[PDB]
RNA sequence: UAAUUGGAAUGAGUACAAUGUAAAUACCUUAACGAGGAACAAUUGGAGGGCAAGUCUGGUGCCAGCAGCCGCGGUAAUUCCAG
């Protein structure tokens, strides 16, 4: 469980920064909220409909 | 744990029946509302409304003559004290 | 006159009774 | 004395017990009074 | 006094409820009301269902 | 299992747990701990800024000694030995905390019932040698029904016991006995001795520290009714009024205390009830600076300006449009003329003429504000704006209890940002003397008995009465014999009961429901369960718990248990039709097959005619009807049964006779009385017979 | 007999506010400067209505008819039928019941018989689309008002049926600090015993005036004929603007006159709609006393309501001077920060109010 | 199986003393005390019936069904299917 949701983010801020470097290097090879997201999908459909 | 919403089957004529024992309790962790037997009808005097009850599993082994299937649960403690402790006059209901 | 009251209310308190019972059982 | 005393009811706190035998009190008697009762039955089933 | 005047008429009232619990109850408040216990022709006046 | 897992976008199989066992076993245990945390949502209504002193009330048997116990706690918190403590006393114990001790009288249930409605925290001391006396047990039962305060028991007389082994066994017994009465896991502190007139510092320090972190929960009754404890009592009358009228006057009385609970409204004229005197009303409301100010609070006052010696307070013991609106001299015609510079009975408000309006409303361009690359961007923005207006409510926590709790917490600070803008003048009237504002509220028409017979040793509280509560209707309550109390309760037999802020005896009546078709009265109480009941008296809210007693006179107690009846109230009206069953018996004097002539049930042949067609039944269980009044004797009648009645058989006709509720009412008026114990009200039916020597 | 009001002004309002408070009032000098001094017939008829719904209320009229004593009882209610006298319409009788509607011991199932419209008082359409929506926002959910038979002056013979089933403990604490944006304009045009063509003509006039505004305008065309239409002919229209997001409705109404132009009346009410909206903020001027009361008799908490100074008239102050004489509640008024308009936020600490009468 | 009886026994506890222990406490010892149901008062679940001038529901009489802490009086009142 290298990546998790800690009780306090601020305490583990130094560790989180350190964890990000390890995660980026391992996942570098590949690279080489929903309610707000629902509005984003709706807005794009609405803009496309108006343009059409 | 659950909150006593209302007491079903108060209007039943026939005392200590199966329709009479039912209370409708909503669970606190989900808001799902559900019915539960309160054993030995004279117990119904102890539960009133909004009375913090513990529900358990009823889980009978073989059906009776007048039982109501779908009553999944039984009530054990109310306001922290046991109904069987109340029914035997050991403890008293705290408010 | 009291016969027509004692009968009519007792019929209402049974005709309201089976409705309140059957509304429990189906639910 | 002026100081009010505990009643035996509120001391042991046993409310509404159904009536019981004297012979559940000592298990080595109920074993005795069972076998001595279940030896009379043995004289009645067979000889 | 103000409070004493209330407590006198309570004490006036307190005797009447005491002197009713002593007394023989009304014919209708009993059970098994036989037609010699109650006053003659009093059943029609009371009116019960 | 192969394609079910792949249906989701992320590989379902890739995410798994190293141990099934630990994950599963820990998951159930954690969930049980949570469910336990959840409790039904409530409201606090006590201020964050200025909290009142949490009232802590020492109680118990008198011969143990609670005066010397409270003197060994105030001398370790303020380092100032006191003497002859009487009445309520306030002491600052911390940088923000300041508890208020209150020695109850042990002898008076009239004050023991009184104190448990207001005690925020109750300290109960039970003699170690004598265990629990009746007075402790009686106080615990009354406190639980009204609303459970935080209890911190203690056990004096621990030193006496000769053998430590016997003493340890006794401590376990009391600790176990205490758990059943209160909540398991709560331990009462033990004090070894009072050799120096005070307890050991180490034991007292732990007790003082344990009380400091109490964090008392909010009682339902206390967040609905504004209440206060009277700090110091003051009569404000001219002695010339006293010398002329000659000690007959009802005295103008100023009283002093800390408000609690809910804001007591500052318009003078709210009615408010002294516990044990009667229903009064406020006359003048004034707020003065509190004697005891917390050091953190004092620092703030000192900074604005730019008391260490006295750390305790024991007085009883010896040392715009709106302001244009709310005036009444202004006419509302003048109000708008003052603001610019009609009857409500008609519903449509005053318009102008259609001549003036059609010329005005040619263009709708005034009201068009209220309806619904750069250019493109603008258009997009507009669209977005409309989308938010079109779907905002629908578009806008993990646990339901936490959420619905946000319905309270967001409701709290929307008072606070509202009250803050007001705060110097408007907030006080809107604030209406908020809890802990040390208020000076004065009275009128307080009787002469209250000032003459007064001692500061007994408390006096106020109950801000709701307009629900001010009336007098017959209430439908339900109650049982309190199972400690030996005899069962009787119908129409007076019972002192504490309903709301009031203590009073009334004449109840104990009324079952014959399978919910009516309200039949019993004659007694069902000796182990709640029966539905009724009694005259003051009115209250439904779902209010009361706890009624028998003889409260300390002259006549005996060793029986005093609390006899507990229960809640269901609903309230002003009329309940209430029915006693009576049956008319009769005897047959000539039978036949299937037809009887029954004598001496009805007196006249006209009396039968009021009753014909009535469904008569017998002892034996056969039914019938009564049909015609027999003529030639005046009383009898023919009645057709279903089968041959005997001669040996007794016909009974069921019937219902309505009864009434006797409208006696008697507030206890306990501390208006001189002796203040042994207040004697209406006697029981059994007691009067012995006095009058009847059988 | 302790609070005393002068004059016959807002008479049905003063019986309401005494009834919810439970504070006894005595209204003296009612129409004393008249050739027929004292109460009218319907004001006596309205006092019979409060008696029928409240058990225990004591109502006393002096023999000059100018002094009315009222010690209020608790709201019982139940089901009954009130006869409305032909002076005032059935809707006028309905409005006081709505204030006490969510608080009764039982359900209000009150049957009203009489004339169902007038110039002054509320029509059936106005109460259904104006008063009912305000009740729903507070928390009166299962509230309704059915029409059996529609009447019209001068004979009427119409029937409405007030049915209120939500029996709540207090109105919820409303916060409306935003002017609601009108989504649609909906109006109902009714007519009894007359030509169906007149109703169509009324709709044409309203649409023409409202054609400039860009919003969906739908007017339900309701035509009544036969015994159900009523004893006397007549017509009227009621127009309602509404906002879907906040469920806020604004309305205006009028009825037909003895010889009126139906093109004009359809044009007039739509002008009276937009004139009402132009003076409005989050309520109407005829919806505001229903909502001012519900912030007062709501629970012990600050509510907020965004209102406009054009609403504030002589009539609005007499509302706030009847509350202070009963409930003693100052209504704090703060300016808004929007510099384009003169809106003010009406903030009220509600008096802690319950249901005395509801069973648990 | 017993509705009168009969003497024996024993520690649960209380407790000199010695023992124990760093000192205490308990245990192991052991003077004096300490058992008849009305104690020195075994529990926690389960199977089954019965009762009222009770209530309710249905019915082609008097029955069938549900059931019954509630009856008529009474709570210093009842000894009551001994409870």
């Amino acid at each position: 469980g290298t990546y998790r949701k800690r009780f306090n983010e601020k305490a583990r801020s130094g560790h989180m920064a350190k964890l990000k470097e390890l995660k980026r290097i391992r996942n570098k090879q590949f690279t080489r909220s929903k309610v707000s997201r629902l509005k984003k999908k709706r807005l794009d459909k609405f803009i496309e409909h108006q343009l059409k | 744990k659950g909150i006593v919403l209302e007491k079903l089957g108060i209007e039943s004529k026939q005392p200590n029946s199966a329709i009479r024992k039912c209370v409708r309790v909503q669970l606190i962790k989900n808001g799902k509302k559900v019915t539960a037997f309160v054993p030995n009808d004279g117990c119904l005097n102890f539960v009133d409304e909004n009375d913090e009850v513990l529900l358990a599993g009823f889980g009978r082994k073989g059906k009776a003559k007048g039982d109501i299937p779908g009553v999944r649960f039984k009530v054990v403690k109310v306001s922290g004290v046991s109904l069987l402790a109340l029914w035997k006059e050991k403890k008293e209901k705290p408010r | 006159f009291e016969a027509r009251q004692r009968i009519e209310e007792k019929n209402k308190e049974s005709s309201d009774y089976h409705a309140k019972m059957a509304h429990i059982v189906n639910t | 004395d002026g100081k009010r005393a505990i009643n035996y009811q509120i001391l042991k706190n046993k409310g509404l017990t159904p009536k019981r035998n004297k012979d559940n009190r000592n298990s080595r008697v109920k074993k005795r009074k069972k076998y001595q009762k279940a030896q009379k039955k043995l004289k009645s089933v067979r000889a | 006094s103000s409070f004493e005047k209330q407590q006198i008429e309570i004490r006036k009232q307190i005797e009447q409820l005491e002197n009713e619990a002593v007394a023989e109850k009304k014919w209708s408040l009993k059970g098994e009301v036989k037609a010699k216990d109650r006053p003659e022709d009093a059943l029609l006046t009371e009116e019960l269902e | 299992a192969k394609k079910k897992l792949h249906t989701q976008g992320h590989n379902a199989k890739a995410f798994a747990v190293a141990a099934p066992g630990k994950m599963a076993r820990t998951m159930q245990r954690s969930s049980d701990v949570n469910e336990r945390k959840l409790h039904v949502p409530m409201v606090d209504r006590t201020p964050e800024d200025d909290p009142p002193p949490f009232i802590v009330a020492v109680v118990g048997p008198p011969g143990t000694g609670k005066t010397t116990l409270i003197r060994s706690l105030v001398r370790r918190m303020t380092k100032s030995t006191l003497n002859d403590i009487q009445g309520p006393i306030t002491v600052v114990s911390g940088k923000h905390r300041r508890l208020t001790f209150l020695e109850c009288p042990a002898d008076d249930l009239n004050a023991m019932i009184d104190i448990a409605k207001i005690a925020d925290l109750v300290l109960l001391l039970i003699d170690g040698n004598f265990g629990f006396e009746m007075e402790t047990m009686e106080f615990l039962n009354i406190a639980q029904h009204h609303g459970m305060p935080r209890v911190l028991g203690v056990a004096t007389h621990l030193d006496l016991f000769k053998s430590q082994s016997t003493l340890r066994a006794s401590k376990k017994r009391l600790k176990h006995r205490f758990w059943t009465e209160v909540y398991q896991g709560a331990k009462l502190f033990y004090l070894s001795g009072v050799i120096n007139g005070r307890y050991p510092d180490r034991e007292i320090l732990n007790l003082s520290r344990f009380i400091s972190v109490m964090k008392f929960r909010p009682l339902k009754w206390r967040n609905e009714h504004p209440y206060m404890l009277a700090d110091r009592f003051t009569d404000l009358t001219h002695p010339e009024l006293i010398e002329t009228q000659g000690l007959q006057i009802d005295r103008k009385v100023a009283i002093y205390g800390y408000l609690h609970g809910t804001p007591l409204p500052s318009a003078p004229g709210t009615r408010v009830h002294i516990a044990g005197v009667g229903d009064f009303s406020v006359a003048q409301i004034e707020k003065l600076p509190d004697p005891c100010p917390t050091p953190f609070y004092q620092q703030k006052l000192d900074d604005f300006e730019r008391d260490k010696d006295k750390l305790i307070y024991a007085p009883m013991s010896d040392v715009n449009i709106g302001k244009l609106i709310y005036m009444d001299n202004i006419s509302p015609e003048e109000c708008i003329r003052r603001w610019r510079g009609v009857d409500l009975e008609k519903f449509v408000p005053y318009f102008d003429t259609f001549e003036k309006l059609a010329k005005k409303w040619k263009s709708v361009d005034a009201i068009k504000e209220r309806f619904l690359r750069e250019m493109n961007a603008a258009k997009k923005e507009k669209l977005r704006a409309q989308f938010e207006i079109e779907e905002g409510e629908n578009f806008k926590y993990d646990t339901w209890y936490e959420l619905q709790k946000a319905k309270i917490s967001k409701q709290l600070e929307i008072n606070n940002i509202e009250y803050q803008e007001m705060t110097p003048e408007q907030r006080q009237r809107i604030e209406g003397f908020k809890a802990g504002s040390y208020v000076r509220i004065v009275f009128e028409k307080v009787p002469m008995e209250f000032v003459k017979n007064f001692n500061p040793k007994f408390p006096i509280v106020m109950g801000g009465l709701l307009p629900t509560e001010i009336k007098f209707g017959i209430v439908k309550a339900r109650l049982r014999r309190h199972r400690w109390h030996k005899k069962i309760l009787k119908t129409n037999d007076p019972l002192v009961l504490s309903l709301g802020w009031r203590r009073f005896q009334t004449l109840p009546i104990y009324t079952t429901t014959d399978s919910r078709t009516r309200t039949r009265m019993l004659k007694y109480t069902p000796e182990h369960t709640y029966c539905n009941a009724a009694f005259y008296g003051p009115l209250c809210s439904p779902n209010t718990p009361f706890c009624g007693v028998q003889i409260v006179a300390n002259s006549d107690t005996g060793n029986g248990f005093r609390i006899a009846a507990t229960g809640i109230v269901e609903e309230i009206d002003v009329n309940i039709e209430i029915v006693k069953k009576l049956k008319l018996v009769g005897f047959p004097y000539k039978i036949f097959k299937n037809t009887a002539f029954i004598k001496d049930m009805f007196s006249s042949a006209m009396e039968v005619a009021r009753f014909e067609g009535a469904q008569i039944k017998t002892v034996s269980g056969i039914r019938g009807e009564i049909k015609r009044a027999l003529s030639k004797p005046e009383g009898h009648y023919r009645a057709a049964f279903e089968d041959k009645i005997l001669m040996s058989d007794i016909v009974i006709l069921r019937s219902w006779y309505p009864v009434r509720v006797k409208k006696f009412y008697n507030p206890v008026t306990s501390l208006l009385l001189k002796e203040k114990t042994e207040w004697k009200g209406l006697r029981l039916t059994g007691q009067i017979r012995a006095a009058m020597n009847l059988e | 007999k302790y609070t005393t009001f002068q004059g016959s002004q807002n008479f049905r309002l003063r019986i309401v506010l005494a009834t919810l408070s439970g504070k006894p009032i005595k209204i003296e000098k009612i129409r004393s400067g008249d050739l027929n001094p004292g109460l009218k017939d319907y004001e006596v008829s309205f006092l019979r209505l409060i008696e029928s719904v409240t058990n225990g209320s004591v109502i006393e009229i002096s023999y000059t008819g100018t002094t009315v004593i009222y010690r209020p009882g608790i709201i019982v209610g139940g089901a009954s039928t009130h006869i409305c006298p032909s002076s005032k319409p059935v809707g006028y009788f309905v409005e006081p019941m709505l204030y006490l509607a969510p608080f009764s011991k039982k359900k209000f199932s009150i049957l009203f018989k009489g004339i169902t419209a007038s110039h002054n008082d509320a029509g059936i359409e106005a109460i259904k689309w104006g008063l009912m929506p305000v009740m729903e926002k507070f928390g009166v959910r299962e509230c309704a008002l059915h029409t059996l038979k529609r009447g019209s002056p001068p004979l009427g013979g119409g029937e409405v049926h007030l049915v209120v089933d939500s029996l709540i403990a207090q109105p919820i604490t409303m916060h409306e600090i935003d002017r609601p944006i009108i989504s649609s304009i909906t109006g109902v045009a009714y007519s009894t015993r007359v030509s169906p063509s007149l109703v169509n003509r009324m709709i044409d006039g309203a649409k023409k005036v409202l054609k400039n505004l860009q919003c969906e305008v739908n007017i339900t065309a309701d035509v009544w004929r036969g015994e159900n239409s009523g004893k006397s002919p007549g017509w009227g229209i009621t127009l309602v603007a509404q906002s879907k997001q906040k469920g806020w409705s604004y309305f205006a109404e009028d009825i037909g006159d003895a010889g009126s132009i139906p093109e004009e009346l359809g044009e007039k009410v739509a002008c009276q709609l937009l004139e009402e909206i132009s003076k409005s903020a989050a309520v109407g001027r005829n919806q505001l006393p229903l909502a001012i009361v519900y912030m007062v008799i709501g629970k012990e908490d600050i509510g907020r309501l965004r209102i406009n100074k054009e609403q504030i008239d002589e009539r609005f102050i007499i509302l706030l001077r009847d509350i202070k004489k009963i409930f003693n509640t100052e209504v704090f008024l703060k300016p808004v920060d929007e510099a384009d308009n003169e809106d003010m936020i009406a903030t009220i600490k509600g008096i802690g109010f319950t249901n005395t009468s509801k069973k648990i």
